[PDB]
């Protein structure tokens, strides 16, 4: 789409319909006449376009109204109501632009943000935009979070996020216009190689891929048409649904085969009955031929009883010679209908032990998409975010995806090497207690009006706790924490001194020996300028590969490469990096997923803020003091960098509304 | 509303393999065995039919007898008339066989012959006692 309608699309908004958010800020409009709704919708879409066409400069309320058109540019309060809404909630004037109206000298309220991962930085920069006082507490010595970029010499390779999932509707589209980013399209060509080191033939590569998607749709049918969602009191996972589909396909190949032969017995049996009649008729022929040849011995002229007998037996013999030809006609039919059926035997198996290893690579790919084995994924909901897919091709950041957080971080108050150990939230305010990671002796106290927690879901899940909540989080929040899944996914960065692979290929696959090892070093990436190959370790393998030394892991990596390119092309890599996000104390995994037993509603529980009880009993219900953001709190966009960033923008608007008042709801 | 074509999924089947943790394997070895049972049952009737096919070596070509090609005639010689009364006694009402025996008689006027000399040749008594066999 394009126009003012394109701006709505590219801001994840329906262009012709008002959202649940706008109904809440403009209840006068959405309950009013269809005509004012269309007026509001236009000035919404048109300011968005104004922003999206140039997101390197603040879109001031009164630059907006100058470029609006009448009769829309008459109700200056509607414009101001609309413009301020879009600014509060981060649909405009978000990111890194040149401010026109300068920052206020006197700040208002104090926000402590835990984590300067991408959601953390996103909110920090919006809150500081809005006049507040923000400090960020970072346990690491860098502001990346799960966006982590290796750099040595001219090598650059992302250990974290590495793929923009396409610019249609992506807020990262805006960011790349403000931050110098070398975005490069990823060619989806991906040739597989088996364990031997020889390509899969296009016949198999392409025929098993379709089985893969046919199998997926199958499970979907089991879920939505057969209500196969709970078995023996437990919720079904995608992995189990897959196997039940496979076994039912293996079962129906056997049923097919059994009814095919069962036709063959029914006709060898038919034929058996025929031969019996033919053999017993021939013996009746033999006996009559005797009797006629005897009766022909009474030479003529004979009496009529004698002639009768001769004439009689000759007719009888001819008749049974008639029947016997009808029965070798009917033999020929049955004797060919039999050679017909042996000529079309049905499929001998469902999938050969080779196909099943190629399929298992397609399953290892899916275990990469969701960073977890398919026995954990909820069958019903594992793909609930699919309706909000971005348009466009996927991309990589050739200059390293940390160039973005490092950009957002300028001008912000960031305390590195500062690990939070306890969060105290009460009616009168909050104190956050952090230590120095270098010397955990040194202890720090931070008082504030509100805490924004962007701690990874892996950290909130840690047992025993890595961060203490005082008072404890309520059961509705801790139970959402147990129910969600936190996946794992690890990378191996191989740094060579000369390109020895297909350079026009961005990615190629390795097919695994067994089902268990399906995720173990199954995919390679060429994305960056320097000669760098990057290898994935997904599914059940990922966790198991963290207890194995780098040298062994690079050992296996070079084997799989030798087998494909040959033992004399691939040299020793100069630099090698392996990652263990499940071991990292500041991640405890890679990103979240919808576990069997959970649902996308757990992602909205993660985001409801906490309002603590009154200090003086009898005092009135206070303000919310504890807020949450980061990839595990955005229902329609989990497990991504753009979803982290959106979560921080959402929290900045909610926190600002709570502590600065929402001047646009009148 | 309907599975991908080629995929086979039914409630009964699904129930069948979900019941236990080895129901699948069990139900999959319930066909593996039953397919061998049919398979060697084929080779059993195959051998047998091989034997019966072996007993018909040569078919029936030495026992065949030439075709009697004679123009059908009208009148009834006593010799031809006399054969009939035995055909009737040995063939009840199969006018085809009866005409086959005589060789020069209209399938049609065998009935006429039955209708005509029906009293002179006492064809009723004849027939009733072909029936008695």
């Amino acid at each position: 789409p394009s126009g003012v309608e394109g701006a709505a699309f590219q801001s994840r908004l329906p262009h012709d319909r008002m959202t649940s958010q706008e109904a809440a800020c403009f209840p006068d409009i959405i309950s009013g006449p269809q005509q004012t709704q269309k007026v509001f919708l236009f000035i919404r879409n048109r300011t968005l376009q104004l922003w999206l066409d140039n997101p390197k400069i603040q879109l001031t309320f009164e630059a907006t109204l100058q470029q609006l058109e009448a009769p829309y540019n008459s109700d200056t309060v509607l414009v101001h109501r609309v413009h301020s809404y879009l600014e509060r909630h981060g649909l405009i004037n978000f990111g890194i632009y040149k401010r026109i109206k300068p920052l206020p000298t006197k700040k208002t309220g104090k926000v402590i943000i835990i984590g300067s991962g991408v959601s953390g930085l996103a909110a920090a920069r919006q809150l500081q935009s809005f006049g507040m006082d923000v400090t960020l507490l970072e346990a690491r010595d860098r502001v990346g979070g799960r966006v982590a970029t290796f750099r040595k010499g001219n090598y650059v390779a992302d250990l974290g996020a590495m793929v923009v999932t396409g610019l249609g509707g992506n807020p990262m589209a805006v960011v790349s216009k403000q931050v110098n980013m070398e975005l490069a399209k990823i060619k989806q060509k991906c040739p597989l190689y088996e364990a031997n080191g020889q390509a899969v033939p296009k016949e198999k590569d392409e025929m098993v891929e379709q089985e893969f998607n046919r199998l997926l749709e199958a499970t979907s049918y089991l879920s939505h048409q057969l209500d196969f969602n709970v078995l023996n009191n437990k919720p079904v996972s995608l992995g189990q649904a897959l196997e039940v589909v496979i076994q039912l396909q293996e079962k129906h190949v056997k049923d097919e085969q059994i009814e095919h032969w069962k036709k063959i017995v029914k006709t060898q049996e038919e034929l058996k009955e025929l031969l019996n009649k033919m053999v017993n008729l021939k013996e009746k022929i033999k006996e009559l031929h005797q009797q006629y040849k005897e009766a022909s011995e009474v030479k003529p002229p004979r009496d009529i009883t004698a002639e009768f007998l001769v004439k009689s037996k000759h007719r009888d013999l001819t008749a049974l010679c008639k029947e016997y030809d009808e029965l070798a006609e009917t033999q020929g039919k049955l004797e060919e209908k039999l050679q017909e059926l042996e000529a079309n035997p049905p499929s001998d198996v469902y999938l050969s032990s080779r196909d099943r290893q190629i399929l298992d690579w397609h399953f290892a790919n899916l275990e990469f998409a969701n960073a977890t084995p398919l026995s954990t994924l909820s069958l019903k909901h594992w793909d609930q975010d699919d309706d909000f897919e971005f348009t466009g091709s996927h991309l990589t950041v050739r200059n390293g995806y940390s160039c973005v957080p490092v950009a957002l971080a300028e001008g912000l108050d960031i305390k590195l090497n500062t690990a939070v150990r306890q969060v105290r939230y009460t009616a009168s305010g909050c104190e956050v207690i952090a230590v120095n990671t270098r010397s955990t002796s040194q202890t720090f106290i931070y008082k504030c009006d509100a805490v924004l927690c962007t701690l990874p879901l892996g950290v909130l899940k840690q047992q025993p706790p890595a961060v203490q909540f005082v008072p404890p989080l309520p059961e509705w929040k801790t139970s959402a924490v147990q129910r969600m899944g936190f996946g794992n996914l690890n990378k191996v960065v191989l740094c060579f001194d000369r390109v020895f692979w297909d350079p026009s290929v961005n990615l190629f696959g390795h097919v695994g020996s067994t089902t268990a090892s399906r995720g173990e070093l199954f995919l390679f990436w060429n994305l960056y300028k320097a000669p760098i190959l990057l290898a994935l370790v997904a599914g059940e393998a990922a966790g198991i590969m963290e207890n194995i030394s780098d040298d062994v892991i690079v050992g296996r990596c070079l084997a799989i490469l030798k087998g494909i390119f040959g033992s004399s092309a691939v040299p020793q890599p100069k630099e090698t990096v392996v990652s263990r996000w499940r071991a990292d104390p500041w991640a405890r995994g890679s990103y979240s997923y919808v576990a069997a037993g959970s649902s996308g509603n757990d992602y909205d529980l993660m985001a409801q803020p906490i309002t603590p009880g009154p200090s003086i009993p009898g005092a009135p219900q206070p303000i919310p003091r504890l807020f949450f953001a980061g990839e595990h709190t955005i229902r329609n966009y989990p497990a991504t960098v753009h979803g982290a960033l959106l979560s921080g923008l959402r929290e900045a608007g909610r926190i600002a509304d709570q502590f600065l008042g929402a001047m646009y709801t009148l | 509303r309907k599975p991908p074509k080629g995929m086979f999924l039914s409630q009964e089947d699904v129930e069948a393999v979900s019941a236990n943790a080895t129901a699948a394997t069990t139900v999959l070895r319930q066909l593996d065995m039953e397919l061998v049972s049919v398979k060697r049952q084929i080779q059993n009737i195959k051998q047998t039919n091989s034997a019966l096919k072996e007993k018909l070596d040569g078919g029936i070509e030495p026992y065949r007898l030439p075709e009697v090609i004679q123009k059908c005639n009208a009148r009834w010689t006593t010799e031809e008339q006399l054969l009939a009364v035995q055909a009737i006694r040995k063939y009840g009402r199969d006018f085809q066989a009866i005409s086959d025996v005589i060789g020069n008689k209209s399938v049609v006027q065998v009935k006429n012959f039955f209708v005509n000399y029906r009293r002179r040749f006492n064809i009723d008594e004849v027939l009733q006692e072909w029936e008695a066999e």
